[PDB]
Order: C-alpha cells, then sequence, then structure tokens
C-alpha cells in the first residue's frame, strides 16, 4: 500500500473523526419544531399575496 | 520743617504746661456671664433640604390582555405558471 508513517494515519483518524461529525450533524437535530409557524392561533395564516396553492 | 535763625522755633514746649487732670485710669472691668436657658433640640421650617422637581419625566404602569381569536378571508386558487 505504501503508507508512510507519518500525517496520514493522522489524516485517518481526522477522516473518521469528520465522518462521524457529519453523521451526528445530520442526525443531531432534534426532532422536532423547527419549522416555525409557533403562532398557535393561524388556522387562516397567508403571509404572502393572495392567491396560493397547495399542491401543483 | 523748617527752623528759621534768629527767630527759632522753641526747642520743646517747656514747663508751663497745665496739668489739667488726673483722670487717666481706666478702671479694669471684672465680669461673670452667664447664657443659660434650656435648649430645645428641634426648630421647624417650611422645607429644608429638599430638592424640588422642577418637571418630572413623564411616568406610567402597564397592562395586556387577551386572546388569539379570528375571522379569516382567503385569495382564491391559481393556475400555476412555471416549474
Amino acid at each position: 500500500m505504501d503508507k508512510k508513517k507519518l500525517l496520514y494515519w493522522v489524516g485517518g483518524g481526522l477522516v473518521l473523526i469528520l465522518i462521524w461529525l457529519w453523521f451526528r450533524n445530520r442526525p443531531a437535530a432534534q426532532v422536532a419544531s423547527n419549522w416555525e409557524g409557533p403562532p398557535y392561533m393561524t388556522y387562516n395564516q397567508p403571509q404572502a399575496g393572495s392567491v396560493t396553492l397547495p399542491v401543483a | 520743617a523748617l527752623i528759621n535763625p534768629q527767630f527759632p522755633y522753641a526747642g520743646p514746649v517747656p514747663i508751663p504746661g497745665p496739668a489739667p487732670t488726673e483722670t487717666m485710669p481706666l478702671l479694669n472691668y471684672r465680669v461673670e456671664g452667664r447664657i443659660a436657658g434650656i435648649q430645645q433640640a428641634r426648630q421647624f421650617m417650611p422645607f429644608l433640604q429638599g430638592p424640588h422637581r422642577a418637571v418630572a419625566e413623564q411616568t406610567y404602569h402597564a397592562i395586556g390582555t387577551g386572546i388569539q381569536m379570528g375571522q379569516t378571508f382567503n385569495q382564491p386558487l391559481i393556475n400555476t405558471q412555471e416549474g
């Protein structure tokens, strides 16, 4: 394989570390409310302009 | 001063002077002075020590209350252009 004995073994740790971080980030968001509209009285709710749609 | 010879200014007021009195004496004053009336701790004033307001600021209290209620009318559906 011709692997030096230096930086790259550090690099393998770095790669593993980076991937673990990415996965946590991806899964690390709380299953929760982040989509917003946290005003519990919002049955009407039209923030822009007139004429809107919900499916194509 | 000018002295003029031969009329010279007497060389003194001499011994012919009339001693008029022996009233020269100031009798020393001897006295005991007492200013001792009861003192009461207080004085009345209209106002002492106040730094009166020349203008006040405006001041207020606060309240809110209610609920979240609503009657709504929505825009009609429209043909979607592109995408």
